[PDB]
């Protein structure tokens, strides 16, 4: 009952038979099918963080784990997409939604790396329909 | 990030590896998955539209190319080709569906909600592509080949059952449910089954006897159930069973009826049970069997009774035993073959009643009351001594069987009266085979009759017991006596008491006067018997005779010849009784003188020779029974009239005004436990009641009676 | 010798 | 809500008619209303006491369905008031209450029985009124019979109530007390049974008034007959009393003691052991007692009881059987003339039990046969069917146990069978028994004895075949077949002329054969009988043989009839008298070949045997169109799943090779592949290998194309040189090659080439098999080969070398035994191989 | 880093847990998220009770494909000048809300597959009923307090609507004898709950008998404020076999002692007869009929928005 997971950087980790089953990708791949399986997209130790989270969930601990920078959060979201883990994707989405909840519409343009792409008439019209 | 063209060349090669099943690399799976993921991530405006068309084209080409290989194959060839190709396609399709799970998670889900019905999941896409490409051209060949294989298996050969199971599974899964399975396989299956079983049944019945066809049919049905259990879908059970039952039994019921009659003529229990099991599965098909059974039992009973003829009229044992045997055989047949079915027991009961209450014996006697009388006489014959002590176990069974027969007799009053008379005669003369038999019969009569009759019988028993106790007590105070009550005994009461018993008579009269006051003893002499000691014979003779015979043999001591004109005055006996007893004496070979006149001379045969000293000259009188039968029948008729009149008054005293039909029905159901009255008797009783000012007819509304005080 | 008679009692 | 009130109010109208009508009407409604049934229950119970008789009848009847269609406490109340009424001072009330309570119990649960039992105890104990005692005892017996295990604490009370009632002047009370005690004993406990047995013993030990002794001994019989076990503990004390009481001149006491003896024998195998002789002596002594008819005889019950006890003794005790034949048997034989017809059957049954136990005693039984025959001869003339049936059963069993029994009594026993066969008043069962006895008599005696009686045996049996009842015809045909065997045997010389009877037998059997609608049993029996008729006496038959054979063909096509016809064809084909089956053979063997693929083992074996004899005896009329058709379906049968069918197929191939060689070219395809696979199977042993060797030997002699010795060697030694995980395959291959060599006059170069050489293991095995019965002296290299193979690391190779050396020594003893002895005595290193070779030589040696 | 390259799928996941002012504010950061600001996934259910608005914004919001929108007690007193394609709403309730008759008629003219509706207190016209006759899949409907309808329009709607399960056509202050008769005659035979209270001088025994003999699957009934009830009405009600709920409030035409006849119904569970039964007699009535409950449901439950089991999120 030994399964191996290989990241892009090439380092080999250890995953139990009941640890990787949280991700449905590995679940179905083992369901219908001694070697390292290379995952092209996941990089560095984000795989180790995913393993840590899936072992923890084998609230407050969510914020405790996710008290990280934007890049780590984005990498975790993409990892959740790759492995198709429902809980991790949901918790990352909720964390981002709280990160935008109670924020000024002017601030997001500066803080979430999006240059404003709109016309003055377009902005006036958008403000007009949003009167509700 | 990544365009479609950059990965499609590698993706085609990767998907080709999934098909043509081989060892699948543990890493090539993720290598193929990553290309799909990178392509799919580059109002919703999703991205995965273009890959679906290419996948559809690839599957189209693969299916057409593989179909080109096996377009012209034969039975085993098409079965194998289809089975392995189907397994490989299913496995590879599931793997491919796993590879492209991102599309299934997002793009097809989005297109399903919008309303586009042409988009499926990739596994369902593979199945629908198979159905559209390969299933259509080969379905007829595969179905016909499977049908031929099944037909071969039905004629006793051995086939590869795993081949059909794969085809059935493929048909069931291709209903994207049982739409395809019903319209592509079941129709042909059930169409060919009917023809095969029709020809098989006709050929089998043309040569083999009809009895073995039942075993053949039951084996066929069990085999069909097993086949559906082993290599067919479970949903076909009821349809196949119904079709087989139809084609095997419903057409041949017409000859099944004649077969049933023939197997009734000659006993065959297991075959009848098999027929009952077969025809039971047809709804409302058992009625003809019941009617034929009832008619057969009726005719058998009449034929068996008519065989005996004149002998059965005066031989109770034969008459009862014929009926008992006819009932017993068919009752065992009903218990065993037909598993205690209510309809069959009802038919047996109706037939038994019909041939018990009307047969050849009854026509000989011109009345329907001979059967209860013969049953009562048979009970009396059983319960007497009869030169051998019966075994307790055997007697109880006969009594139970008699009670069973008694249930089907409509005229129970005749049986009750005759049994009461015979029990009285048995108890007075003290000749009972066993007391346990009397007790058991009394208990059965308690269970299955009224309460007044039981009360009278119990009073008879109590009187005999107290008389025995009184005799035992009075023996010490000093021949036996039987003191009985007045109204509880059926005996209906001129005798010169001999001086030999005058002292005993006076002593017993004084004893009864001293013990009890105000009670007068009426002495019955024609039911009293004893013994004699004689002197002027060859030697010491001991004889058994009636008290009238006691007096008429003790009247002459030294004289021999007497003239019956003086003998009548001497003995104080009427004409007919004296003549009958004198004829009995002459018939005893113990006197010398058949027409009797008052001047006729009758002497004594001196030196009479007898083979045995123990002689019983008190033979039963032949004419007495024939004279008594008419009297008791007339008494029964009078009692019937009185009961009918009382019932009519009772029913009219609760309902003030009533019609004719309701009155007759109520009277019949009220008297149903004693006898079945005749309508003319009821009409005559009503007419008499109207005359005697008890009930009147209302003016108008004819055929209506009203109660009048 | 021996005798067995039967009689009824009534008022 | 108003009619009920009206009826209840009207039920006390001071008029009998109103009360009767109200009760009848209310029963009419309560045949398909709450908190008011306390009125209807009370009124029914009150009307139980009504002055009018008819109202009382309705009241007692109404309790039947009322208990079913009422609430719960109402049933308890009615049961309680009936039980209380049963002890009242009114006779009519007690009678009506007892009847009603019986009716309530009959149509009915745990509480009601316990409620009843307490009062019913005092009801039974009351001796003032004798009538109610009978119903009380019957009710208590019914309560004990069903759900008697629920009562576990009323047992002392019921026993103390029941015990005194074995004395009442009415015998019915005694009988029902006995029945109740018997039911109680089935589940009573230790103390209850102990007390009951002690009371019974203490009353029988010092008992006067012998009228009570009868019921006491009946009770001690019933306790044994119902309880069974748990009575032998006191049996050492009970037996002296019962044996002591048997001498009294009481007819009734004599029966019950013997019945107790029988119960003790059947239910106490160990405790009755010392007194079996005493029981036997008493039974033998009393078996003979027999010193408008109002006699009331009872002297036959004692005889019946004695016979039943003798039967019980015989059927149970076996270690001392010769005593029975010494003493018991002559008395039973002498008592075959007993007048009463219900004890004759009993003594006959005793003798049948003796015969069934007889299975040295055999000579003792032999010594008494003439008396048996003399006694039975007069009994066969009786007018009673039962006596004759039992006599026939006795004869059948006597012949079965002792084969050569009735060798001399044929001309005094056959007339009885003839008389029974044609009797106006004879029943069907008697005729069936007579025919079965005739069959068993004919089977187990030499045919010589029955020769003079054929003129008197044939007509009755021939007439009996025509009886409309089918069960009679079955046995008639079964007898006719053996009669045909008797009238003209084949395995023994004979001189009896048999011409006048063939026409009658043929005519009576052909009508039953050409029926197609009679019962299946009759059809099968007719087929077998006609097969035997043609097999034995078919030469004298005229022009009807072709038609009979055509019918035989027509009977090969049904599915429930063909197996019997296959066996009949096998029997008729292989007979000393060679008759013409050729017209059948034209269209027969295709069908027999077709039967091969029908997954039925019996049909396969039968058709293979039929084909074997048909080929062997009718070779001159075979065509190539049928033999290849037969050969087609052989390959599916040759498989390792079922060895027997494969062996039969090999036997058929061997017969074909020995008979008709030109068709052997058709096997060189898949058949040889199947055979090669079968040889390689790890299961071959027994005679199947011998059959395969015989087939190879017969095939190589024929010398057809592609089947020469070199060719057969090529097929046999193919997979060996190709690159077989079981050693037995190499043994079988070597044996086949050796057998083929043995058949061939010359195989010297092949033997030498094999001697030149896992392969070397096969070479050694081939050398050993070739030397198994043939001397290989002219080689001068076997010793060198054995020496070379001696130095082997493996143990299997060493065993193969030892076996080869032993087989070579067996082949040439003078030229090898000194060599083996010298090798054994020269090199101490090689000792196990010499021992194995010596053991093989000893085991495989010939006569000299 | 850069968020502009992030896939469009994850934006729905981010936006799922997001309140109404929150997305209404974030939609202005860029057109890229403006495209997904209005996606059918987010607007699964909408609830804007008490929030006053204009018909144009309501139409713009409803056009996106709202499944269940409930806007009661809202202010909609302004003309509508926008045109939109037919909508796909499946659960609408606007009971007691203040809206314009012309605006309501225009808004309902685009709804065709509305599985449920509620118009308690709304004022409509003949065109409104004609447009509502198009919705042939209306399982539930309400007509309490509707004003402006006509007898011909009511009969046409009753003929068009046959699959309706429960309805409440009570408290109609503009009903006429012809309209009531047409509603009774053209009623569907599968109606489970029927409320026709308020017709004191317009309800006839013949209409009740026709309704009883037409629809035999009535589960709950309401006949409050009816002064035309007698033993014939009781017999007609007893002719039904599923009388699980009946109402005869203010039935002065039925004697209090006659209420015992309602206990013969085997399927009876509750009955509101408030107004006729005198005080104190409740105990005697309960003693006579202890297998049911009287005056246990103060409020009706026919076509009650509180939508209809759908839980709102936005």
């Amino acid at each position: 009952p030994s399964i191996k997971l290989q990241s892009s950087d090439g380092e080999i980790f250890e995953v139990d038979v009941e640890i990787a089953k949280q991700s449905v990708t590995i679940k179905t791949m083992l369901e219908d099918l001694d070697d390292p399986v290379p995952l092209p997209n996941v990089n560095a130790a984000i795989l180790k963080k995913v393993i840590q989270w899936c072992t923890h969930h084998k609230p407050v601990w969510d914020q405790e784990f996710l008290k990280v920078d934007q890049g780590t959060l984005f990498e975790l979201i993409l990892a959740a997409n790759y492995l198709d883990i429902k809980g991790l994707l949901d918790v990352t989405c909720k964390t981002v939604a709280n990160m935008i909840k109670g924020k000024t519409p002017e601030e997001i343009r500066k803080t979430f790396n999006i240059k404003n792409d709109f016309t003055e008439e377009e902005e006036a019209q958008v403000r007009k329909e949003n009167q509700w | 990030q990544i365009g479609l063209d950059q990965i499609w060349d590698d993706l085609r090669a990767g998907i080709q590896q999934v098909y043509t099943r081989q060892s699948m690399a543990k890493s090539r799976y993720m290598e193929l998955y990553t290309h799909v993921y990178n392509y799919c991530t580059s109002g919703a405006q999703f991205v995965g539209l273009e890959l679906y068309k290419r996948l559809k084209e690839f599957l189209k080409n693969y299916l057409t190319n593989l179909l080109k290989d096996g377009e012209d194959l034969m039975d085993e060839s098409v079965l194998k080709f289809y089975t392995q190709q189907w397994e490989d396609y299913r496995f590879s399709s599931k793997v491919l569906n796993g590879i492209c799970a991102y599309l299934n998670r997002h793009w097809v889900r989005r297109e399903c909600d919008e309303g586009r019905k042409g988009i499926y999941e990739i596994y369902s896409l593979a199945l629908v592509t198979w159905r559209d490409c390969l299933f259509r051209p080969l379905n007829k060949q595969v179905t016909n080949a499977v049908l031929k294989l099944i037909e071969k298996e039905r004629n006793g050969e051995t086939i590869n059952t795993r081949l059909i199971s794969g085809v059935v599974q493929s048909y069931v899964e291709l209903g994207l449910t049982l739409t395809v399975y019903k319209e592509s396989f079941e129709s042909q299956f059930l169409a060919d089954t009917e023809r095969f079983y029709t020809r098989e049944s006709t050929e089998f019945l043309q040569q083999n006897p009809v009895t073995e066809y039942m075993k053949k049919a039951e084996a066929r049905l069990l085999e069909e159930q097993r086949r559906v259990q082993v290599y067919l879908h479970e949903s076909t059970q009821d349809e196949l069973a119904r079709k087989c039952e139809q084609v095997l039994i419903e057409k041949h019921l017409e000859i099944f009826h004649t077969e049933f009659q023939n197997l009734l003529d000659a006993d065959k229990n297991e075959d009848l049970g098999r027929m009952y099991n077969l025809v039971s599965r047809i709804q409302d098909g058992l009625g003809e069997l019941k009617k034929l059974l009832e008619t057969h039992i009726h005719n058998q009973g009449l034929a068996a009774i008519e065989k005996c003829g004149e002998a059965a009229l005066n031989d109770p044992k034969m008459y009862v035993q014929t009926v008992l045997d006819v009932h017993k055989k068919y009752n065992a047949l009903v218990m065993s073959a037909f598993n205690n079915d209510a309809g069959f027991v009802a038919a047996l009961d109706k037939a038994c009643g019909r041939f018990i209450n009307n047969n050849a014996v009854t026509k000989m006697a011109q009345s329907s009351s001979k059967s209860p009388e013969l049953l009562a006489r048979y009970c009396d014959s059983l319960l007497k001594k009869s030169s051998k002590n019966p075994e307790e176990a055997e007697l109880e069974d006969t009594l139970n069987q008699v009670m069973v027969v008694f249930k089907y007799i409509e005229d129970k009053d005749v049986f009750q009266k005759f049994y009461a008379k015979m029990l009285a005669k048995r108890l007075v003369h003290q000749n009972s085979a066993s007391d346990d038999a009397e007790a058991s019969m009394i208990s059965k009569l308690k269970q299955a009759c009224g309460f007044e009759y039981t009360s009278k019988l119990q009073r008879m028993f109590q009187d005999i017991g107290v008389s025995k106790d009184l005799n035992e007590q009075f023996k010490k105070h000093l021949f036996s006596i039987q003191v009985l009550s007045s109204g509880s005994w059926p005996f209906q009461q001129t005798f010169a008491l001999p001086s030999e018993l005058e002292r005993s008579y006076q002593r017993f009269t004084a004893f009864y006067a001293s013990r009890h006051s105000g009670r007068k003893l009426t002495w019955l002499y024609q039911l009293s018997k004893g013994e004699l000691v004689t002197n002027c014979f060859k030697n010491r003779y001991t004889l058994q005779a009636s008290t009238f015979q006691m007096a008429i043999l003790l009247q002459y001591n030294t004289e021999d010849a007497y003239t019956v004109q003086q003998l009548t005055d001497s003995t104080q006996i009427k004409m007919d009784i004296l003549a009958q007893v004198l004829q009995i004496l002459l018939k005893s070979k113990l006197l010398v003188l058949v027409e009797l006149k008052p001047d006729t001379l009758i002497k004594l045969y001196l030196g009479y020779k007898n083979k045995k000293l123990r002689v019983n000259i008190n033979v039963p009188m032949k004419t007495e029974q024939k004279q008594e039968q008419e009297t008791t029948h007339k008494n029964i008729e009078e009692d019937r009239k009185l009961l009918i009149q009382a019932a009519i008054v009772r029913i009219m005293k609760m309902r003030k005004v009533l019609k004719h039909q309701q009155l007759l029905g109520e009277v019949l159901t009220q008297l149903s436990s004693r006898f079945k009255p005749r309508v003319p008797v009821i009409k005559k009783c009503i007419d008499i009641l109207i005359e005697k000012e008890y009930l009147e007819r209302v003016d108008g509304e004819k055929d209506t009676y009203s109660y009048l005080a | 010798k021996k005798w067995n008679a039967v009689a009824l009692w009534a008022w | 809500s108003y009619h009920i009130s009206n009826l209840l109010e009207k039920m006390t109208s001071s008029d009998k008619d109103f009360r009767f009508m109200a009760t009848n009407d209310l029963m009419t409604e309560l045949q398909k209303d709450d908190d008011s049934e306390r009125k209807v229950v009370k009124m029914i119970l009150k009307l139980l006491e009504d002055k009018n008789g008819e109202v009382q009848n309705l009241a007692v009847k109404c309790l039947g369905p009322l208990v079913s269609k009422v609430k719960e406490y109402q049933v308890e109340t009615i049961v309680d008031t009936l039980c209380t009424n049963m002890l009242s001072d009114k006779e009519q009330l007690r009678d009506i209450s007892s009847i009603g309570l019986k009716t309530v119990i009959g149509e009915l649960a745990a509480n009601v029985c316990k409620k009843i039992t307490g009062r019913l105890t005092s009801a039974i104990a009351k001796q003032e009124d004798v009538s109610v005692q009978l119903e009380a005892l019957d009710i208590m017996a019914d309560m004990l019979s069903r759900q008697g295990g629920l009562l576990v604490n009323f047992h002392p009370s019921i026993l103390t109530c029941l015990l005194p009632q074995l004395t009442s002047p009415r015998l019915a009370v005694r009988k029902r007390t006995i029945i109740a005690l018997g039911h109680l004993v089935m589940s009573c406990g230790n103390i209850v049974f102990v007390d009951l047995i002690e009371h019974l013993l203490s009353e029988l030990s010092k008992n006067d008034s012998m009228s009570t002794t009868r019921t006491y001994i009946q009770c001690i019989a019933a306790i044994s007959r119902q309880a069974g076990h748990r009575i032998g503990e006191y049996l050492e004390k009970i037996i002296p009393l019962v044996v002591k009481f048997c001498n009294v001149d009481d007819d009734e006491l004599r029966e019950y003691c013997i019945q107790a003896f029988e119960s003790f024998v059947r239910r106490c195998p160990k405790e009755v052991y010392p007194h079996v002789s005493t029981i036997i002596n008493i039974c033998l002594k009393y078996l003979t007692y027999d010193p408008y008819s109002d006699d009331d005889d009872m002297s036959w019950k004692v005889r019946r009881a004695a016979a039943k006890c003798l039967d019980a003794v015989v059927s149970t005790r076996h270690e001392m059987l010769p005593e029975f034949y010494k003493t018991v048997s002559p008395a039973l034989i002498s008592r075959f003339k007993e007048r009463e017809e219900n004890v004759k059957a009993d003594v006959f049954h005793a003798y049948l039990s003796l015969l069934k136990q007889t299975r040295t005693p055999l000579t003792m039984l032999q010594s008494q046969v003439p008396n048996i025959v003399k006694a039975l001869h007069k009994q066969m003339k009786e007018k009673s069917v039962k006596t004759r049936q039992c006599c026939f059963n006795m004869l059948t069993e006597l012949v079965n146990v002792l084969p050569g029994a009735l060798t001399q009594h044929i001309p005094v026993l056959v007339p009885g069978i003839i008389f029974s066969l044609n009797d106006k008043s004879s029943s069907s069962n008697l005729k069936i028994d007579a025919l079965s006895c005739l069959y068993v008599i004919l089977c187990n005696h030499s045919p010589q004895v029955f020769h003079p009686h054929v003129q008197a045996l044939v007509p009755p049996v021939v007439a009996c075949v025509g009886d409309p009842f089918y069960k009679i015809t079955s046995e008639a045909l079964l007898v006719t077949q053996q009669l045909v065997k008797v009238i003209r045997p084949l395995d023994q010389p004979s001189s009896f002329d048999a011409t006048p009877y063939i026409k009658d037998l043929f005519t009576c059997t052909i009508k039953r054969l050409k029926a197609a609608d009679i019962d299946q049993e009759v059809k099968e029996r007719a087929i077998s009988c006609m097969g035997q008729i043609i097999c034995n006496l078919g030469d004298n038959l005229g022009s009807d043989l072709p038609n009979t054979l055509q019918i035989f063909l027509e009977r090969l096509k049904n599915e429930i009839t063909r197996l019997t016809t296959v066996k009949a064809l096998t029997l008729i084909a292989g007979s000393p008298l060679k008759i013409d089956l050729r017209p059948v053979l034209g269209e027969g063997v295709p069908i027999l070949a077709s039967f091969l693929r029908k997954n039925q083992r019996a049909l396969k074996l039968g058709t293979l045997s039929a084909l074997d004899i048909l080929i062997k005896n009718y070779s001159d009329s075979l065509t190539a169109a049928m033999i290849d058709a037969v050969l087609d379906e052989l390959p599916p049968l040759i498989s390792e799943s079922d060895m027997h069918v494969s062996q039969m197929a090999i036997s058929f191939l061997t017969t074909l090779a020995k008979v008709y060689p030109s068709s052997l070219s058709k096997i060189s395809g898949s058949i040889l592949n199947e055979l090669i696979g079968l040889v390689r199977s790890p299961l071959l042993q027994g005679g199947a290998l011998s059959a395969m060797l015989d087939f190879f030997q017969a095939l190589v002699v024929t010398g057809t194309n592609n089947l020469g010795y070199m060719d057969l060697l090529r097929m046999l030694t193919g997979p060996v040189y190709s690159q077989l995980t079981h050693k037995q395959s190499y043994y079988s291959i070597a044996k086949c090659v050796a057998a083929l060599t043995r058949a061939c006059p010359k195989e010297g170069p092949a033997v030498v080439g094999q001697f030149i050489q896992s392969i070397r293991l096969l070479a050694l095995l081939s050398l050993g098999e070739v030397g198994h019965h043939i001397d290989l002296s002219g080689q001068l290299e076997l010793k060198s080969v054995i020496l070379e193979a001696f130095s082997s690391p493996s143990e299997e190779v060493k065993s193969a070398a030892s076996y080869a050396l032993g087989s070579i020594s067996v082949g040439n003893l003078p030229e090898y035994l000194p060599f083996v002895l010298q090798e054994i005595t020269s090199q101490p290193k090689r000792q196990y191989l010499l021992l194995h070779s010596l053991k093989e030589i000893i085991s495989s040696a010939s006569v000299v | 880093v850069s968020w502009d390259s992030l896939p469009d799928e994850l934006l729905l996941g981010i936006f799922s847990c997001l309140c109404l002012p929150e997305l209404l504010k974030v939609s202005g950061v860029c057109k890229r998220w403006y495209r997904l600001a209005s996606d059918e996934s987010l607007w699964q259910t909408l609830d804007l009770t008490g929030k006053n608005l204009h018909p144009d914004v309501t139409g713009r919001l409803l056009s996106q494909g709202v499944i269940a929108f409930r806007c009661p007690r809202s202010f909609m007193d302004q003309p509508l000048a926008e045109h939109f394609s037919p909508f796909r709403v499946q659960h609408m309730d606007l009971s007691n809300s203040v809206i314009e008759v012309s605006t309501l008629h225009g808004i309902l003219s685009q709804c065709s597959k509305l599985q449920n509706l509620s118009l308690e207190g709304l004022r409509l016209s003949d065109p409104i009923v004609n447009t509502l006759a198009k919705n042939s899949n209306l399982v539930r409907l309400n007509l309490s307090g509707c004003s402006g309808f006509s007898e011909f329009a009511l009969q046409t709607l009753l003929s068009s609507c046959s699959r309706l399960d429960e309805l409440n056509l009570s408290w109609c202050f503009d009903f006429t004898e012809k309209h009531v008769q047409v509603a009774v005659a053209h009623v569907s035979e599968t109606i489970t709950q029927l409320n026709l209270s308020g017709y004191r001088k317009n309800l006839q025994k013949s209409d009740l008998s026709t309704l009883v003999r037409r629809c035999p699957n009535l589960v709950h009934l309401d006949l409050s404020d009816s002064v035309m009830l007698k033993n014939d009405c009781f017999q007609e009600f007893f002719q039904l076999n599923y009388l699980q709920h009946l109402s005869l409030s203010r039935c002065y035409d039925i004697i209090p002692e006659t209420l015992l006849e309602l206990g013969e119904i085997p399927t009876l569970k509750t009955l509101q007869v408030f107004g006729i039964v005198p005080d104190g007699t409740l105990q005697l009535l309960k003693e006579a009929l202890p297998h049911l409950q009287i005056n246990c449901s103060h409020f009706t439950t026919i076509a009650r928005p509180t939508i209809w089991g759908i839980k709102c999120r936005l």
